[PDB]
């Protein structure tokens, strides 16, 4: 609602400013995501599935 | 300051919505979180 | 490339030890006849090291050798091999690696200096840094030989050369009491706290309340002359300071110089000739 | 931490955030740092770092509006600069190299002896009138009971010679501290504002001798528009010539000793 | 051979100056001021007069008791026998409550004038922030000392009544005495895991360096350009020079990037109260949240690990 | 009622300031939140669905 | 600010609809990912 | 990309171009560290860790 | 900015197509680990 | 994309890639060198 | 400073050939490593 | 060889004061560097097996 | 810069041959110990 | 010998005193490095042998 006045922002905040601000967001909340969430649930990098190329490999 | 009546006005209004659309999709995070996850 | 007024500066010359040859820039850093130097051993050491951090404890095979900064470390030689060159798997490198730092640090600091020529400044700066240098040496060298042993200086580890000193600490007990620790400790304080006032105080005066003029040392010359009664003076906390600091280390640097090589008793101890006073 | 994921826990997430917000404030300061100086001049050479970006990672911050003391103007920053002259050839061509000071070095106004153009107004006390002033408006002064009243001391040349001598020593209504010597010199029969802070006193032989420039030098010595007071721009005008001499005054000094 | 700015070689004198004049409400200013040739040759030899308003005697007052306390209970010690008071000193002290009343108000005796003087420096340091903030805009001063004292009185508060009632103990919070409170940092240390593992420390360490690092520089910079009125960083920080522009300069043909005769402060002000915000920090974690921050670290992958070429063996497991 | 009456709050409040700043507290209270949660609250992550499965396939 | 209403209605919107782009991207992921493995 | 050609006027492409030529290889460096660290090291953990360890001997 | 919606475009197109080049490029390394040594 | 060069004075990015290879080269042979393979005694020689 | 397609094409041409001169130098290098000792 | 047709034009670019020397320090700090790296594992030839291993002669 | 395209010439021609001077004492070097003690 | 005979021309680029009395200090260290790397192990003559 209101979706139609809610254009006039850019009049008090700068474009650029929230702009690249957001894009940063994404960098800093996306390798903190993935980082909080291996070691919390589904360490899905060494965790479960495949079983160890290392020692099931090798040996 | 820095501003007058009529853009007050206005402008209250237009945040103000906005709020609100925060007020329910933070709500439907609430009642949903409790609904999936409830607590107290 | 240059500052907005840097373009202006940079004349011809002013080295010390030579050094009119490379004497130029590079970025925003001046080279000359130490820039050249500390170069080198930063990467015969900054990647001499990484030779370290690959061979690790056991060998570069060890599942105790890592890659983890919080425990890469490079150990310094037994104390078996006293005053000589240990083998770098064993000592050596350890060595190296410090006998690199020492110049690079020592290049730099003249590297200062040509500099603090050329900007035809004071030199406050490098003598000042040359404390912090020292301090460096009398704690994993004039030490050390008071003690026969370059590997027994300390490590280089990322936190590993933390323990380094839990140990040689305790092994007075309650390092606390050291008289040295006490004051060198005061000071690494007190100029934590002057610092805290001054690069304060500034920043409250060049930018102070809302609509209000750029305030003069005619309101700082007497905020703590109400606050506290006194103060040091505007000229005087640049004084202060580096006093605090260039003692705090120099003072830190008795500290370790001291304890071993010039006292082997607990320090609690070393406080009983006061009890003792035939007096009380 | 250097791995990857290991363990998990409360105070662990808190030690993220301080070291975090630490990378924030960073950037602050690195604008914060920006303010004057910036933006850069020449391409000599690039910004040397990881990310070399256009100019300096952090974007240039917005004007600063410095209100002045009263009857003052208004200060900015950033506050974009008019170029200035380079009285100066360089060594060499190649990004990085020196720039020899064209003619007389001592006052080719260059590096050892460069300078800005700070404002030609007296900077005044609290009330109004001018902080640094000669001890002649500055009567109401008196030397710190004790030390050995420098009026009536003469300079003496880096040469040693004598170069003219003193005359009033610039106090300050704002802190009781010497901050310049009059220096009425000898072949010019003027007035020379001596820089305390280059002035090495020698309370044994009335003397003041200053490793900065020769005797002559006290000569092409920036002279004082009005003697009643020094303005700002001049403040550093006086100041900057001595500073040269510490590279000037001797081919010794400028050139290396090994 | 140039004089180095040290001690402020020949001085001079002028009135004393009783600052800028107050508001209304600013009681008067109090105070004959004096002067001190040698302090003097440091600094402005000048002396006073000192501001005195409520919170500036409030807080004095409810300063020079914890003083009367921890200074008395102390003296009682070596049975007021000052002779020993006087050997003993940089010992004696005034430990808190015993474990028991772990926040209840101690009796008049066990450690109860320790509870009773420590409150009174909790306040009286409370209210001289208030000494602060308070004389300090007055002057029409904008705040970032009021603040850092914060920063600073944060981590006092989180060594009481923020960790030590924290933690139901009227004994896990330091004692009253040079050596006693040195000993309680070491205490400490031990209690829980090792310091130097819990990284809110060893980080508000770096912090306790810059400072000793910065305001260590900067004060020489300044002093190397304070001919060319580096000192008067005031208005160079307004109408910039040939200081900020040999200084700065320096930094930058050495470290490469450089700053301002203003930014630096800035750092300056931060690195100092980037300090005990960390300092308090571990020592609030290190209680209530990790025990052993030995444990912690390795657990965390932190820890080092050496060879072996000594170890030991557990009697409550063979026996 | 008291809607009506409420517009004038911004005659006083600067737009950036509080119009940015409440987007600068509504960030921080999320992280903190979410931070909070897991400690008593419920650490919905690892606590019980799914969870363990990547031990009972790693080997 | 230092925009007519024109401008900024113009990016207003060929901006807001991206951001949906993403909230349409985002949620193919969380959504897939719900799909691989399921949490809660 | 028919209409995205606008975005060009807020950012700078220099400052854009270059700034994400540098994001990649501390994000590309940062990855196969992450996966070559804990996760499946691939370099040497099975085979051909053959010569590796046993070779040497 | 500092140039027209001419050569802003122009830009555009060997930004925007070069830089499918590398999501195309970097899909190819992913799969081809996919086929090699899987992950989950 | 030739005309790429228009935004980028060659020095810029041209040494950028120069000492980029270098600080990679060294890590490149240092990592591998390290886990993977130390061709140094790693397999022959046998120790002395 | 300043660059025209004139002289920016010559240095591309001359640069470019030398791009592809150190991949080749690279694909000789690791390619003649997976026949001496393999990896993986 | 097929490189060396335009490598003249680079001159421009990279002066020779400012890289004629960077390189010499490179070579310099890579020469401890490599001849360092190979003493610490492989064939630590200076005191392993020849010519005459005298040091174990002597000490024992 | 600091030359022309003459002098650029020039020069890229004499050091050109020190370079390789080096490089090919390399090799010699390089070889001398490949010959007469292997690594690998 | 191969780069001898128009090497001449560098010392337009290389100033003698400071390309000399540099590389004298980065020499004379250079041995000391070396002795010092090389008495380590290689074979501490001092004490190794005799007498
Ligand atoms: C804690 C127990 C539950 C849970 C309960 C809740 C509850 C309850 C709520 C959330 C909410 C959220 N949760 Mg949760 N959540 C859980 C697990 C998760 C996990 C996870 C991996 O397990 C994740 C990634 C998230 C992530 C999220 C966010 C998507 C979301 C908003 C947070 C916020 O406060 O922003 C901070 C806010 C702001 C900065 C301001 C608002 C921004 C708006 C969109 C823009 C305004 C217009 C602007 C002026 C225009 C310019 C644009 C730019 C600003 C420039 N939750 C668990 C399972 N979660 C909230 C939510 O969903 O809201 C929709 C919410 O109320
Ligand atoms: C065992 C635990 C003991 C203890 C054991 C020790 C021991 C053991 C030692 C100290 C030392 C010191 N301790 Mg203690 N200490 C304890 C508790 C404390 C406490 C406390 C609050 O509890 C405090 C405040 C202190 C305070 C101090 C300092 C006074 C002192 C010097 C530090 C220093 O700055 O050297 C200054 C050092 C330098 C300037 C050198 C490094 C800088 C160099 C020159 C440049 C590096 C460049 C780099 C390589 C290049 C790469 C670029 C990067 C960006 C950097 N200790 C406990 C009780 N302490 C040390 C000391 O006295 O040294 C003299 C010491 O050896
Ligand atoms: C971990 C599982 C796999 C694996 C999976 C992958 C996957 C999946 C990918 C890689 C990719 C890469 N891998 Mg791998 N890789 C493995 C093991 C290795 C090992 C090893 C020793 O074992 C090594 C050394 C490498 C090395 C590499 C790099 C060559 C490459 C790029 C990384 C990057 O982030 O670039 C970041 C980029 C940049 C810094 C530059 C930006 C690129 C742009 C588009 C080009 C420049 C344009 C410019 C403006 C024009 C002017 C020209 C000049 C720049 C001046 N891999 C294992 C076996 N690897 C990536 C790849 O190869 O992409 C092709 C990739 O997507
Ligand atoms: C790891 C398993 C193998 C192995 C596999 C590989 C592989 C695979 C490769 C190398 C490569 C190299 N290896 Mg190896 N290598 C091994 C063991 C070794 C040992 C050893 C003691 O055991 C050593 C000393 C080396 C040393 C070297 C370098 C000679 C070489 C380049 C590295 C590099 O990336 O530089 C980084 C960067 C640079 C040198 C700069 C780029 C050069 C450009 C093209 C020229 C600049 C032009 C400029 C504009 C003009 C100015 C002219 C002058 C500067 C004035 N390897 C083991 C046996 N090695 C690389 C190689 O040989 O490439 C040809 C390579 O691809
Ligand atoms: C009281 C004096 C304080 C002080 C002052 C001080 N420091 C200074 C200066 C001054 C005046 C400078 O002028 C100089 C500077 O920044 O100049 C621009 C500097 C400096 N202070 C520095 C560091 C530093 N100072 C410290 C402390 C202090 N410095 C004191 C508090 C500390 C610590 C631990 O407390 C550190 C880490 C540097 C950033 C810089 C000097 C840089 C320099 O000369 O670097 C030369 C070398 C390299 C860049 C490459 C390294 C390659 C080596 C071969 C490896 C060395 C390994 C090392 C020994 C092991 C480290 C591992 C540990 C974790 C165990
Ligand atoms: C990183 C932050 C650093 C810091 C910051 C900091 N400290 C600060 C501030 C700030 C920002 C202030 O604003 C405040 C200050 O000085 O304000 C003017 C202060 C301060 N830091 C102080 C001390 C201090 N700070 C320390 C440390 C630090 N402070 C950190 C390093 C330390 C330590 C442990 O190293 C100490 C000891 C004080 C000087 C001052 C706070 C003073 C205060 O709150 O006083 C309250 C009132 C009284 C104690 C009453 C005094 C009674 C009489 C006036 C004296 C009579 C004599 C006396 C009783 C002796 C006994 C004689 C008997 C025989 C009677
Ligand atoms: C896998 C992998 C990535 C491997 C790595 C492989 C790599 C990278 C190998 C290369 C290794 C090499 C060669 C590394 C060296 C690179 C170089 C040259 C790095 C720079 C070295 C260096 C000393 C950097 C600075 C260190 C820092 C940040 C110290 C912090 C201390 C600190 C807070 C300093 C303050 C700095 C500031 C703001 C100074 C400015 C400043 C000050 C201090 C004033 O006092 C002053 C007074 C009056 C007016 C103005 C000023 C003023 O501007
Ligand atoms: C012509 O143009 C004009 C002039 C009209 C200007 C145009 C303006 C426009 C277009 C404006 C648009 C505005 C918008 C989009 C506004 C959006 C506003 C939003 C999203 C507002 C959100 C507000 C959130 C609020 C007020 C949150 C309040 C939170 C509180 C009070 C939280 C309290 C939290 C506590 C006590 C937490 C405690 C922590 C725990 C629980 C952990 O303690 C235990
Ligand atoms: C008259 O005209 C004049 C003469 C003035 C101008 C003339 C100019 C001339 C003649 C110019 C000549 C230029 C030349 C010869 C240029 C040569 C250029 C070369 C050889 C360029 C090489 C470029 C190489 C590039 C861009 C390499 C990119 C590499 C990347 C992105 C590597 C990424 C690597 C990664 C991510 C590695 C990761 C390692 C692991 C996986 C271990 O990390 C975890
Ligand atoms: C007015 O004046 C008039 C015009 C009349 C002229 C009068 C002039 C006069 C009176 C001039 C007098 C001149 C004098 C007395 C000159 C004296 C000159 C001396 C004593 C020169 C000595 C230069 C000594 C040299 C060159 C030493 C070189 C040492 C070397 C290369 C040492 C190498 C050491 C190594 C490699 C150590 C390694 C240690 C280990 C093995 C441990 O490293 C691992
Ligand atoms: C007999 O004495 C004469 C007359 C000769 C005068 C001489 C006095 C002298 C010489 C006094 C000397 C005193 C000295 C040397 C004191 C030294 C003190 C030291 C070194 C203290 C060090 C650390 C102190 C700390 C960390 C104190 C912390 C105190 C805290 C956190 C207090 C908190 C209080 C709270 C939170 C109170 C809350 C109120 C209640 C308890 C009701 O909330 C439940
Ligand atoms: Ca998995
Ligand atoms: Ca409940
Ligand atoms: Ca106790
Ligand atoms: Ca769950
Ligand atoms: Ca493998
Ligand atoms: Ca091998
Ligand atoms: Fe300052």
């Amino acid at each position: 609602t209101m979706n139609a006045n809610l254009y006039k922002i850019w009049l008090i905040l700068d474009p650029r400013r929230v702009l690249v601000s957001i894009v940063a967001f994404q960098i800093v909340l996306g390798l903190l995501i993935h980082m909080i969430v291996l070691s919390t649930d589904l360490n899905w990098l060494d965790d479960n599935i495949p079983v160890s190329y290392q020692a099931l490999g090798k040996k | 300051t820095g501003l007058t009546d009529d853009e007050a006005k206005e402008f209250h209004a237009i945040f103000m919505q906005s709020m609100y659309a925060w007020f329910g999709l933070v709500v439907i995070a609430h009642l949903l979180a409790w609904l999936y996850r409830p607590w107290l | 490339a240059m500052l907005s007024f840097e373009k202006k500066y940079r004349v011809r010359g002013g080295t010390l030890i030579g050094g009119d040859l490379f004497d130029f820039w590079v970025g925003p850093f001046y080279v000359g006849f130490f820039g050249v130097v500390g170069f080198c051993f930063t990467l015969l050491g900054v990647l001499l090291i990484v030779w370290g951090a690959t061979i690790g404890p056991t060998g570069p095979t060890s599942d105790l050798q890592t890659y983890n900064l919080w425990r890469i470390s490079i150990a310094p030689p037994d104390l078996s091999y006293g005053l000589r060159m240990a083998p770098l798997t064993e000592g050596g490198l350890w060595q190296i690696i410090t006998i690199c730092a020492a110049g690079a640090f020592i290049s730099w600091a003249l590297r200062e200096v040509e500099i603090c020529r050329k900007l035809g400044i004071g030199f406050h700066v490098p003598f000042a840094f040359s404390f912090a240098i020292g301090a460096y040496l009398v704690l994993v060298f004039v030490r050390p030989l008071l003690m026969g042993a370059w590997g027994h200086g300390f490590p280089y580890g990322i936190l590993s050369h933390l323990d380094w000193v839990s140990n040689v600490g305790y092994q007075f007990l309650h390092f606390h009491y050291n008289p040295a620790h006490m004051l060198a400790i005061s000071f690494f304080f007190t100029n934590c706290l002057a610092l805290s006032m001054h690069g304060s105080l500034i920043l409250s005066v060049t930018n102070p309340q809302k609509g209000e003029p750029v305030k003069t040392s005619e309101h700082e010359n007497t905020f703590f002359r109400d606050i506290v009664g006194y103060s040091i003076g505007a000229l005087a906390i640049h004084r202060l300071g580096l006093f605090l600091a260039l003692s705090a280390a120099f003072w830190s640097a008795v500290c370790i110089l001291i304890s071993g090589p010039f006292w082997t008793r607990g320090w609690p101890e070393w406080w009983n000739w006061w009890l003792e006073l035939p007096l009380w | 931490s250097a791995g990857i994921t290991h363990y998990i826990d409360a105070a662990q997430i808190t030690i993220w955030a301080f070291w975090l917000f630490f990378f924030g404030l960073i950037i602050y300061l690195r604008r914060e740092d920006k303010r004057e100086g910036y933006p850069l001049d020449s391409d000599r050479t690039e910004r040397s770092g990881g990310r070399v970006k256009v100019v300096g990672f952090p974007d240039l911050p917005d004007p600063k509006t410095f209100v002045l003391p009263h009857n003052g103007g208004t200060v900015v920053a950033p506050r974009v600069e008019a170029p200035v002259a380079v009285n100066a050839t360089p060594f060499s061509p190649a990004p990085g190299s020196p720039l020899v000071p064209n003619g007389d070095p001592m006052l080719s106004g260059f590096g050892p002896a460069a300078s800005p153009d700070r404002p030609k107004h007296c900077d005044l006390t609290f009330e109004g009138l001018p902080k640094i002033v000669p001890m002649r408006v500055a009567k109401e002064f008196s030397i710190a009971e004790g030390d050995p009243d420098p009026r009536g001391m003469t300079v003496v040349g880096l040469d040693g010679e004598v170069a003219g001598t003193v005359s009033d020593v610039w106090v300050d209504r704002s802190e009781p501290q010497i901050r310049y010597l009059e220096v009425e010199v000898a072949a010019n029969k003027k007035k020379v504002l001596l820089p305390i802070g280059f002035s090495r006193f020698d309370k044994k032989a009335r003397k003041v001798k200053v490793d900065a420039i020769k005797a002559a030098h006290f000569a092409n010595v920036p002279t004082l528009s009005n003697p009643d007071q020094v303005t700002l721009y001049e403040e550093d005008k006086v100041c900057a010539y001595y500073a040269g001499g510490k590279l000037y005054a001797t081919a010794e000094r400028a050139g290396p000793l090994l | 051979p140039e004089y180095q700015n040290i001690f402020t070689a020949v001085q001079v004198r002028a009135p004393a100056y009783p600052g800028v004049p107050l508001p209304k409400g600013n009681l008067p200013r109090i105070g004959r001021p004096i002067f001190s040739y040698w302090l003097g040759k440091i600094g402005d030899a000048q002396i006073g007069p000192i501001y005195l308003g409520l919170t500036g005697t409030l807080s004095i007052f409810f300063g020079l008791v914890a003083i009367s306390i921890i200074g008395f209970n102390m003296l009682a010690s070596v049975h007021w026998d000052v002779f020993q008071f006087l050997k003993h000193f940089f010992w004696l002290g005034l430990e808190p409550p015993p474990p028991q009343y772990g926040l209840r108000i101690p009796p008049l005796s066990e450690g109860g004038w320790w509870l009773m003087a420590g409150l009174f420096l909790t306040l009286s340091i409370l209210l001289w922030w208030v000494r602060t903030y308070k004389r300090a805009e007055a002057l029409g001063m904008s705040q970032h000392l009021s603040w850092a004292f914060a920063a600073a009185i944060f981590f006092y508060l989180v060594l009481g009544f923020i960790r030590p009632v924290m933690m139901g103990s009227w004994a896990k919070a330091v004692p009253f005495g040079i050596f006693p409170h040195l000993d309680w940092t070491a205490a400490f240390s031990i209690r829980y895991g090792n310091l130097y593992y819990n990284p809110f420390h060893m980080l508000s360490i770096a912090f306790l360096y810059g400072s000793a690092l910065l305001f260590a520089m900067h004060g020489a910079t300044i002093l190397s350009v304070s001919r060319f009125g580096g000192d008067r960083e005031i208005d160079q920080i307004t109408h910039r020079g040939t200081a900020a522009e040999r200084a700065a300069l320096f930094w930058r043909w050495t470290m490469g990037f450089n700053v301002t005769m203003e930014s630096i402060h800035r750092w300056a002000w931060w690195c100092a109260v980037l300090t005990v915000i960390t300092a308090g920090i571990g020592i609030l974690l290190s209680g209530t949240v990790v025990d052993n921050w030995y444990l912690w670290a390795v657990k965390h992958g932190m820890a080092p690990a050496y060879p072996e070429v000594v170890t030991a063996v557990n009697p409550y497991e063979t026996a």
